């Protein structure tokens, strides 16, 4: 009709003939097309959705039903891709599933559907529903999952994640982050697992932390990352603060040696989510008294008008042993150091006696003594299973550790990652052979989809390790490759 | 002889002449409540824990309990009160 | 009752089965979190493998415990 | 830009630039996230353009544009069209990089747009506050929402006071 | 003249709380504590609230005396820029 009207009409009628043709061929059968909207969208008929959109755009009310159908289809695909997931790889799998849905459907909209703005708005309105979807009578999960995803992507892990790749990962993560209904809850979590990730030196790089903060400084207001930024500007300055403190040591007035490295982490009060100690009054051990009392002077002169509050439940000390043979150094908090102070001069230390040296109430004293006896550096002198006010303790001299700087519960990231990745390969063996019981013959490329579909609610498997693990099934005499067809596989059972 | 080697101590700094207070009692937030400084100081005491909510405001537990007697909203921004940090 | 059954790399499996729940499908729920299908996780109940119904009272009705499971394939 | 209609024309211009290039990104270049990131950086620099020793005009311009869209205007703009503009407006507001000043201006010209009755419709402010609360967190629109809430109660409050006279 | 209606507006705040210039810890609407002393010489006209970008309110004398020896807002460690 376009060619015919071009051939036999004045140009003023080049748009009324096609308009009146669509009103007698598309707009007159609009219900018949809207009934097929369901089948054309749910089955992802890519060749036909283009014709659907081209026909419906011309007529007046054709588009909104297709917009609603695509929104419903994206909503159901988001729920289907985020219905059931593992409780261990929950953050990364959820974020990557949402990004996969978003990328697939934005490609579909921008290729098949000419990238119409209303279809993109439907995509956004459906992804908003699926991302912060909450079970009834329960709290929404999206903020904590995305905060843990940021934690995992910014932790000093052994995944071989390069700086450029993690920058790309965060820039792609902002796409799902913009769908969070309550980002003030995500910042509550992300500023809390940025306290731990960045007061323990656990951040893999002090530049990716700034990049992630600045990716929320522009995805939200500046006040959003106002406490997130006052932490990052507390640890960058703290490196200068330690140097200034060791130079105040060089004031050259008297001898001001401490015997402790004392690598301080002075932080701002309101910015850090670290609650000031609401209980557990503490007495500084006699070795740290000099460091505390001289850093008080240094922070009195060089920064006048401030009042340090001296958190003690995130401190960390390295204390050697009492000449018990094969000396070790323990990475313990100051809570687990005052109990080792009165423990020095007296081998037999009563619960009452350490109250004059540790001064800490029994609320967390039992907790820290239990944490000590979990690895058993100290033991109950009596036979009492619990800890009472009249208990006694002495050294568990029979205790030994494989490390001089042995860890205490508050290069292991490589070993843990391999063990976690081993369960992925182990499950892949526990996924291939089920097909061998189903059809007994599968092709080389078709087995990838069956394994992935078997692990959709689980980790995303690597294509290389599918081939690598299926070769382990060969020399195990489980399955074998036929010489006639490399794709076809046979097994002994 | 137990000897320490390094101490990775942490410390929050606050302005000395800017004092944070529980907005209801108008006493020091780490200090005792106004009811804990007049009535239950001798009797029980040692129970004026700093209440925290989604409002992210610091209140004495006794003060916020007396505030929640007849009205629900937080007395600094009129937001809903959840007392869940 | 939640379980803490060990695995091939010191992992955990959440059976969420009470002591009166038969191990015919209790191992399936534990293997549902791990990934294994029901009739493939030949779990060892600290000395023996559950067969047929195998009510959990047979395995001392322990709470959580640590049940090392075998990865026996082709058992479906 | 025409100084009389700078806000709306500027927002339409940057929005159509974004739309044209995002169409060019994935219909031609397969829509790589790298190229979309390049588009995001380029348009962030475009919208945040300021003459040296002069403050950026973007927060004030977008606040003025959103106020104009939400204003009770005689142009006869329907609620569906203004809602579509606001949905498309966030594609520009995302790039501001100085949203802490935009809320200062938006709240400053929402105070005028609420007391004087200059609002297009009371349920259209919730179509904008919830499009900034969802896009910038609740603490962003914690004073915008408390300005709107005082309107949904005041009339009722008046109905709790006039009867108090009777 | 006579009036049929007047549309009054009214800010409402709780009396238990008060906005305070935390440097002086006195009332924002009242006079700053440094002009409470030697009030005879001070005309109290210059005692205006100095709102910064931080959305913070302080007495002009208190915030200026702070900025004379400090550089940041005394409620959050942000660089102080006067707004209104
Ligand atoms: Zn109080
Ligand atoms: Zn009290
Ligand atoms: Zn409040
Ligand atoms: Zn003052
Ligand atoms: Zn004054
Ligand atoms: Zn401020």
């Amino acid at each position: 009709e376009e060619i015919r009207c071009r051939k036999y009409l004045h140009p003023s009628s080049y748009t009324k003939v096609i308009h009146e043709c669509q009103q007698r061929m598309v707009a007159d059968h609009l219900q018949f097309l809207h009934a097929e909207c369901h089948n054309i969208i749910r089955q992802e008929k890519k060749n036909d959705m283009a014709n659907m959109y081209v026909l419906l755009r011309a007529v007046s009310t054709g588009l909104p039903h297709m917009i609603q159908e695509l929104q419903n289809h994206i909503h159901d695909e988001g729920l289907r891709a985020t219905s059931n997931l593992t409780q261990e790889n929950m953050p990364t799998l959820f974020v990557e599933s949402v990004l996969e849905v978003h990328g697939k459907f934005v490609q579909l909209i921008n290729t098949v559907l000419n990238g119409d703005q209303h279809f993109m708005s439907a995509l956004d309105k459906a992804l908003t529903s699926v991302v912060n979807y909450r079970e009834p009578k329960s709290v929404c999960k999206a903020p904590e999952l995305l905060a843990k995803y940021c934690d995992n992507l910014l932790k000093k892990s052994a995944k071989g994640m390069t700086e450029n790749e993690v920058e790309d990962r965060l820039t792609s993560f902002i796409t799902v982050f913009k769908y969070i209904d309550d980002k003030d809850v995500f910042q509550k979590f992300y500023a809390r697992m940025l306290a731990k990730r960045l007061i323990h030196g656990l951040s893999m790089s002090m530049d990716s932390e700034e990049a992630m903060i600045n990716k929320l400084k522009q995805a939200c207001g500046y006040e959003f990352t106002s406490k997130l930024h006052r932490m990052y500007t507390d640890m960058s300055v703290s490196a200068d603060l330690n140097n200034k403190f060791n130079n105040f040591i060089k004031n050259q007035d008297t001898v001001i040696d401490l015997g402790i490295s004392f690598q301080i982490y002075v932080l701002q009060a309101g910015a850090w989510p670290l609650t000031q100690a609401p209980s557990s009054t503490f007495a500084i051990p006699q070795e740290l008294e000099k460091s505390v009392q001289m850093f008080e002077l240094f922070y009195s002169q060089h920064f006048s008008g401030r009042k340090l509050t001296w958190l003690h439940y995130l401190c960390t000390g390295e204390v050697k042993m009492n000449y018990l043979g094969k000396p070790y150094v323990a990475m313990v908090t100051t809570y687990q150091m005052a109990v080792l102070l009165a423990f020095n001069n007296s081998e037999t230390v009563s619960y009452k006696e350490l109250q004059d040296s540790t001064q800490m109430n029994e609320k967390e004293l039992t907790k820290t003594i239990k944490s000590l006896l979990d690895v058993k550096m100290i033991n109950h002198d009596s036979e009492k299973e619990d800890i009472d006010a009249e208990s006694s303790f002495s050294l568990n001299m029979n205790f030994s550790s494989k490390r001089t700087k042995f860890k205490i519960t508050t290069q292991e990231m490589e070993q843990t990652r391999s063990a976690v990745d081993e369960d992925r390969k182990m499950y892949l063996q526990a996924a291939i052979v089920r097909i061998m019981k189903a059809r007994k013959v599968l092709r080389h490329n078709a087995l990838i989809q069956e394994v992935i579909s078997q692990s959709r609610a689980r980790f995303n498997p690597s294509i290389s390790m599918i081939k690598k693990c299926i070769e382990v099934l060969i020399d195990k005499q489980y399955i074998e490759r036929s010489q006639a067809s490399a794709d076809e596989y046979s097994y002994v059972a | 002889r137990f000897e320490v080697k390094k101490w990775n101590a942490v410390a929050l700094w606050a302005w000395d002449i800017v004092v944070d207070n529980c907005a209801i009692c108008r006493n020091h937030i780490m200090d005792l409540c106004i009811e804990c400084q007049a009535n239950q100081a001798s009797a029980t005491s040692e129970e004026c824990t700093v209440a925290w909510g989604v409002c992210n405001h610091a209140f004495h537990f006794h003060c916020i309990s007396r505030w929640l007697k007849t009205r629900q909203v937080c007395p600094l921004d009129n937001r809903e009160w959840e007392f869940q940090k | 009752m939640l379980i803490k059954v060990k695995t091939l790399t010191g992992k955990e499996i959440e059976i969420d089965i009470e002591p009166t729940d038969k191990v015919e499908r209790i191992k399936e729920r534990v293997e549902e979190k791990e990934g294994i299908p029901p009739q493939q996780q030949r779990l060892i109940y600290s000395g023996k493998q559950m067969n047929d119904e195998k009510t959990a009272a047979d395995y001392k009705i322990l709470g959580g415990s640590v049940l090392h499971l075998v990865l026996a394939l082709r058992g479906g």
